[PDB]
């Protein structure tokens, strides 16, 4: 029963083993085993659950261990108490495993192998949490035990590597434990987490280690945005050094994302543009991507809106997730038919929604906007319109009114146009014109420099796999 | 202290002065690491409209790559891929000399194509190098 | 929660509400760097202030900010500044971020000064908390038991008195074996790391004196050092070494060795 | 257990790692060799063209 | 300038171009250098056989 | 004592609070070693920060209602950010909806949009619904006239609520500045000329002095009895030319064919 | 037998810990420019072959 | 030294600008040619990815290659256009 379960569960998880094992110590290739550690999630989540849950700790007990035993024994007690057959003599053997070493070499003790297997282990701690899906102990306990250990390990190249995957988890569990339940120590906890983080930023930048640069950047500029403190992630993003160097794609859409929030609400929608339509091509498309393109395809629709521009009617209905892009099917039409009193009444229903998706701040300043694009289809119809004309188009109290409203827009350039008090008409001034300038010499300034950056970037990729190729043996 | 000699010799227009050059750069500076001589002799190498003046350098880079012998055929597997019949005799000279001293097989494995080479005096200078 | 009030009571004037505020800030000075990386000059301001005696502590605040965000050289200047509770650091391991600049910025100025005059120890252009640092990183060098640590440091600057006391110490046959395999090892780095001439002769002049010195060694390193320099005079005195003590067969091993190495 | 020491990298790298550092400046060396190797070639292609 | 923006936007889909045939040709090689390790097995068999 | 600013503003004399107050803090030094300063609440230290509370609260009401600007400024400012986190997430006072809606109107009043966003976006998670809006629609409302660019409704916005004045005087004088001077950069690029009838009614002016005071501020010149926000173009115009920032800029002809070539030549 | 859970060298690796990232960090340093260096070298080998 | 001279009037054709007749001319040649040989260029990739690279060679026309056509074409265009705008500035700033 429990040997049989229990050995063959192992069996599957120590073939695994052996593929970390042989490139953590031969020294790292950087790009290849972190794509290997992805894919080895997927399957240990799966064997965690099936075979019994003290697999896990047999598994332990077998393989070198300097201590790390006892971690996983506490954590067996929250699940339910198991430790029959993942003792000796039925959880031991020395033999085949170079990832214990020999029965001779082990007596010797001029080997070491409790490392780099003890890294790992926690992998599998962290697992356990996440396939459980449970809190309470587990929240505290793994970040408790675990962490201490990467600040007793000296930080190597091919240990930092491996423990970035570690962090995903205890700021998840954190959260998600903090939304949860109130109270004051939840509020003190999150202080301490932060900070840990930023501890071990700078740590791994002397070493070098991109993987461990770029995750802890990422989970703590979310915990900035959901506090609300612009104030200190604009600090985050202005030191400056977040890695492309050795990272995953996804790890670039996720920051994208968060520059997009913060440039946007500082009123700079330009740029904010520009990160978001990058977020989401730099991510991957799929329906385990759904979350990502769901919230990216709104903000960003959102941030047109803010701009003057309307997000394409196209866009909403081509989308196969046009449920619950309701709101902004709505919202898009409001706008564009410069009707107030629709704007009020659309975000009246779907205030929750947006509120949800952190979408609602937007749309307290898209109240402004409401007025700004209904006077660009005035000044897009009319060149000359008197004042009286625009008051009872659009139902505006006075024509010393309009001619304020006018002025703001016509500062930044939107519109523009100039007013005439005096002679009581605004008259429409925009006409282009602008090859007789010279501006294009400016566009086309750009258009070569982004070619460029192209002609760069294909050369000093292509020759680099080639490389290793000649150098290793063939066939 | 003769790197004054040495920019005199290579700015001469005979074809004499800058082969004697080269081991100028080669003797002055020989199993120690200078930037100077290495940097020169390369660009000696390549960049000269005589065929005499190529051959020398590459002789001379070995000179000046003595004691770090295991370091020449990275540098002059370029230079024995060549399209310069006189650049080809040199490097295999250069291979020569440099891992003389002692057996060095990665040095073998790059004379082995210029053992086989159809020009007459690559094959004349690479029948020699191995033997060294 | 944040920094925000305890900067709120710098702006504020009243000495001992400043001074907490100064030692608040420093217990969280890593903590909650990101808002204090924005009104540091304020902090720089109660350092140039002059009677507080908490100046020190407004450096020290200063130069762990700048470490973080990667500023090494504001980092450094402030560092060398605050003149205490930097001798801390050179006891932990995430925190050699600062100690290791210093180092480096020490070898990097030493260099240049040698070869505008070989003595100039008693100069003052290599400030004296840096050459404190130095000097005390050596010590903890040789106390690892290895002196190839004190050697190679101090061989890099172009420092040779931290080379000669590494070595007198080294000096007292702890296993004379031992002594004279750190003298190989000398020699053999000198000549290929340093590809200066200036730097690499004085190391070999000072080595083949503390082999002279001591009363037995391996005659194998002398033999060494004497054709390296190519120098008549030293090679007169390796002779009369020879002479004085006697015997034949170890004279003639030693010249044997020296007709084929040297030159003509 | 174990059987390790601190002692022998720290040495390593005063030691045999400056003799490496020699080699990688000669790599750089390389690097710029084979620039106006490159444009030497790119002069001769067109006066074999020609 | 307009005609020669068009020109260096055709290039950069042609440099393009090199770098996706470079990538076939490394994915494939992946492939064989993976062939070699199972290859010996076979060629170790057959000397013990005969 | 901690006790003798209490008094003085229940009083409702504030003069006599700021010479109290570098005092108080020296005593505000052992409430602060008598609290964990919110990273360590425990029900011990919760009790101890209630009554430490009290004291923050009544300091920051107490200079803005200290009668003179001058006296105002200074002093609030140091104590906006002091009970900021000296207060867990804004409070479990009652004095609460006033002082959050005082640090909003703060902002305003200095005109940063950018900064007033950055302090919303904080506040808007604990006040949105648990609040609402009862006086903190006085700063929002204010927001949004001048988005909009309804400089007229924010003008009356302000009169307004000195029929509702407590201590919202010491920013009024100085939001009915930010109004007149918004008004008058943007009409640069509306206008060619007022009369000085025409000038006074659009930008709000009250005395006809007021007309021409603040035309030498913005540097226009009277001619005619006329205003000219053309010369202000003009004037903008000169700056430009005095930089040496512009050759590379905006970039010479001749810099831009070098630019795209030696790319190539790399 | 051998042991190095009770430190080597008699707890002189102890003292060594402390000091170890100062000489590992230069190190770091200048391995990060060569990972540069040595493709940008092969870059222009390739081309230059094609030449 | 003799050789290599060959007047004044060597360094003074590369301020010497032609006719913009005939530039205007050149560029349009180009810019057809261009989509002509895309267009070749075209059937290239038609699939091509069919087995041993000769037989695509030929079948393709990867011999007398259209990438490699596009590419000469491309470049003398491109860089003929940069000294042309560039002489013409030097032009302007200097005489007048």
């Amino acid at each position: 029963l429990h040997h049989s379960e229990k050995k063959y569960a192992e069996e599957d998880q120590v073939q695994e083993l052996l593929k970390v094992l042989n490139e953590i110590s031969k020294t790292t290739l950087t790009l290849d085993p972190r794509y290997i550690w992805r894919s080895l999630k997927d399957l240990s989540s799966l064997r965690n659950q099936e075979l019994l849950n003290a697999e896990t700790l047999c598994f332990t007990v077998n393989v070198l261990y300097p201590d790390s035993s006892s971690f996983k024994k506490n954590l067996l007690k929250f699940i339910t108490s198991n430790h029959k057959s993942s003792v000796p003599g039925s959880a031991e053997l020395r033999n085949s495993y170079p990832a214990s070493f020999y029965s001779v070499n082990t007596e010797k003790k001029t080997i070491e192998v409790t490392a780099e297997i003890n890294c790992f282990m926690h992998l599998l701690v962290q697992l356990f949490l996440w396939d459980s899906k449970e809190l309470e102990q587990l929240v505290e306990f793994n970040r408790k035990v675990v962490i201490p250990n990467l600040l007793c390990y000296y930080n190597l190249r091919s240990l930092n590597l491996i423990n970035a995957k570690l962090w995903f988890y205890i700021y998840l569990s954190h959260e998600t434990l903090a939304r949860s339940s109130e109270e004051i120590n939840s509020d003190n906890q999150n202080i301490i987490l932060r900070s840990t983080m930023m501890k071990f930023l700078k740590i791994a930048s002397l070493k070098h280690d991109n993987e461990t640069k770029a995750m802890l950047i990422n989970l703590i500029l979310r915990d900035f945005l959901n506090n609300g403190e612009v104030d200190s992630a604009s600090d985050f993003i202005s030191k400056l050094e977040y890695p492309h160097t050795d990272v995953s794609s996804s790890l670039e859409a996720r920051y994208f994302f968060y520059l997009s929030k913060i440039n946007a609400i500082q009123l700079d929608y330009s740029t904010a543009n520009e990160y978001i339509i990058a977020a989401i091509r730099k991510a991957p498309h799929n329906s385990k991507s759904l979350g990502f393109l769901q919230q990216s395809n709104k903000l960003h629709c959102c941030i047109q809106l803010l701009m003057g521009d309307i997000p394409e009617l196209s866009f909403f209905h081509q989308s196969n997730m046009q449920k619950s892009l309701l709101p902004y099917y709505h919202l898009t039409k409001a706008v564009k038919l410069g009707d107030l009193k629709k704007f009020t009444s659309t975000i009246t229903k779907y205030k929750q929604l947006l509120l949800k998706d952190d979408t609602y701040q937007l749309c307290v300043r898209l109240r402004s906007n409401v007025i700004k694009t209904g006077i660009r289809i005035i000044s897009l119809t009319y060149k000359k319109i008197s004042l009286r004309d625009i008051c009872l188009k659009l139902n505006l109290d006075s024509e010393q009114t309009v001619e304020y409203m006018v002025s703001r827009a016509i500062r930044d350039g939107v519109i523009e146009a100039k007013i005439n008090h005096e002679d009581g008409f605004i008259e429409t001034t925009e006409l282009l014109n602008i090859y007789d300038s010279e501006d294009p010499q400016q566009v086309f300034d750009e258009r070569i420099k982004f070619a460029n950056q192209l002609h760069d970037e294909y050369l000093v990729s292509m020759r680099y796999p080639e490389d290793k190729k000649t150098q290793q043996n063939e066939k | 202290l003769a790197d004054d000699l040495i920019t005199k010799m290579l700015a001469s227009d005979e074809s004499l002065l800058r082969y004697g050059g080269a081991f100028t750069i080669a003797l002055a500076y020989a199993g120690t690491g200078n930037n100077s001589a290495v940097k020169r002799l390369l660009h000696v190498a390549v960049s000269d409209s005589n065929d005499d003046v190529r051959r020398a350098a590459v002789i001379a880079l070995g000179f000046v790559l003595l004691r770090d012998y295991t370091t020449v055929p990275r540098i002059v597997q370029l230079l024995s891929k060549s399209h310069n019949a006189h650049v080809r005799c040199g490097t295999a000279f250069a291979l020569g000399i440099a891992c003389a001293g002692k057996g060095l097989q990665s040095a073998i494995d790059v004379l082995d194509p210029l053992t086989k080479d159809p020009v007459d005096f690559v094959r004349q200078a690479a029948m020699i190098a191995l033997s060294m | 929660t944040t920094a925000a009030p305890l900067l709120a009571l710098l702006r504020e004037n009243q000495d001992s509400v400043k001074t907490y505020a100064l030692e608040s800030i420093n217990n969280v000075v890593d903590q909650l760097w990101s808002e204090i990386s924005n009104e540091l000059p304020d902090i720089e301001a109660l350092y140039d202030d002059d009677t507080f005696s908490d100046r020190e502590m407004a450096a020290l605040i200063a130069s762990k900010v700048y470490y973080n965000l990667g500023e090494y050289e504001s980092a450094v200047k402030y560092a060398l500044a605050a003149k205490d509770r930097f001798d801390i650091d050179e006891k932990s391991q995430f925190v050699e971020t600062i100690v290791s600049k210093s180092i480096e910025m020490y070898v990097q100025e030493a260099s240049k000064q040698y070869t505008k005059d070989e003595q100039f120890y008693t100069k003052d252009i290599i400030d004296p908390k840096l050459t404190s640092i130095f000097e005390r990183m050596i010590e903890k060098c040789l106390k690892a038991s290895e002196l190839k640590l004190a050697l190679g440091i101090a061989l890099e600057g172009y420092r040779l008195d931290i080379i000669e006391s590494a070595l007198k110490s080294k000096l007292d046959q702890d296993s004379t074996s031992e002594n004279v395999k750190i003298i190989n090892y000398l020699l053999t780095l000198a000549i290929t790391t340093v590809t200066n001439s200036k730097f690499r002769s004085s190391i070999l002049r000072k080595s083949f004196d503390f082999l002279m010195n001591m009363p037995n060694c391996d005659y194998l390193t002398l033999n060494k050092v004497v054709v390296n320099l190519n120098d008549a005079g030293l090679a007169l005195q390796l002779f009369k070494k020879l002479k004085e003590e006697n015997d034949e067969g170890l004279s003639a091993q030693i010249a044997f060795d020296l007709v084929s190495s040297a030159s003509q | 257990n174990n059987n390790s020491a601190l002692s022998n990298v720290n040495s390593d790298i005063y030691f045999k790692l400056k003799k490496l550092e020699k080699e990688y400046e000669l790599l750089t060396l390389q690097e710029d060799y084979i620039k106006d190797e490159q444009r030497h070639l790119k002069r001769e292609l067109k006066r074999a063209q020609e | 300038i307009n005609i020669s923006n068009n020109l260096q936007k055709a290039l950069t889909v042609k440099t393009n171009d090199e770098l996706m045939v470079i990538y076939i040709s490394n994915l494939v090689r992946s492939i064989i250098a993976f062939d070699d390790l199972i290859e010996n097995k076979i060629q170790n068999k057959k000397i013990q056989e005969q | 004592l901690t006790k003798s600013l209490s008094i003085a503003f229940e009083n409702g004399d504030y003069a006599a609070c700021e010479k109290l107050l570098p005092p108080i803090k020296i005593e505000l030094i052992k409430n602060n070693l008598l609290i964990p300063d919110l990273s360590i609440q425990n029900d011990i230290y919760l009790n101890d920060l209630m009554i430490t509370k009290r004291i923050l609260e009544v300091g920051a009401l107490a200079s803005i209602q200290t009668f003179n600007f001058d006296s105002f400024e200074n002093y609030f400012n140091q104590l906006k950010p002091y009970y900021f986190s000296n207060n867990h997430k804004l409070s479990e006072s009652d004095k609460k909806s006033k002082l959050i809606s005082l640090y909003l109107l703060n902002l305003l009043s200095q005109n940063n949009t950018t900064k007033f966003h950055s302090e919303l976006q904080y506040l808007d998670k604990h006040i949105k619904n648990l609040e609402d809006d009862s006086l903190l629609s006085y700063p929002i409302k204010l927001d949004r006239w001048l988005m909009e660019g309804s400089y007229q409704k924010a003008w009356d916005l302000l009169q307004s609520g000195s029929q509702n004045i407590s201590e919202f005087d010491s920013f009024t004088d100085i939001l009915k500045s930010a109004i007149r001077d918004e008004i008058a950069k943007n009409t640069e690029l509306s206008y060619d000329f007022l009369p000085l009838s025409n000038i006074k009614a659009l930008l709000f002016f009250n005395n006809e002095k007021e007309t021409e005071k603040f035309a030498l501020e913005r540097n226009w010149p009277i001619v005619n009895s006329k205003v000219y926000f053309n010369n202000q173009s003009k004037e903008k115009a000169d700056y430009e030319d005095e930089m040496m920032h512009e050759e590379d800029q905006k970039t010479n002809i001749i810099e831009k064919a070098m630019d795209y070539a030696i790319s190539i030549e790399n | 037998m051998t042991a190095a859970v009770t430190s080597s060298n008699i707890v002189l690796e102890t003292h060594e810990s402390g000091i170890k990232p100062y000489f590992e960090q230069k190190i770091q340093e200048t391995e990060l420019k060569i990972r540069s260096k040595t493709e940008n070298v092969r870059r222009l080998e390739a081309q230059r072959n094609a030449l | 030294k003799m050789l290599m001279n060959l007047h004044k009037e060597q360094w003074q054709s590369g301020l010497k600008m032609y006719d913009y007749e005939e530039k205007e001319e050149s560029n349009l040649a180009a810019t057809k040619s261009m989509v002509k040989i895309a267009e070749q260029y075209s059937k290239r990739i038609e699939e091509e990815k069919e087995l041993t690279e000769e037989e695509l060679k030929t079948r393709y026309v990867g011999r007398q290659d259209p990438k490699k056509h596009l590419s000469e074409t491309a470049d003398e265009t491109l860089e003929n256009n940069i000294v042309s705008v560039l002489t013409a500035g030097v032009n302007s700033v200097a005489i007048k």
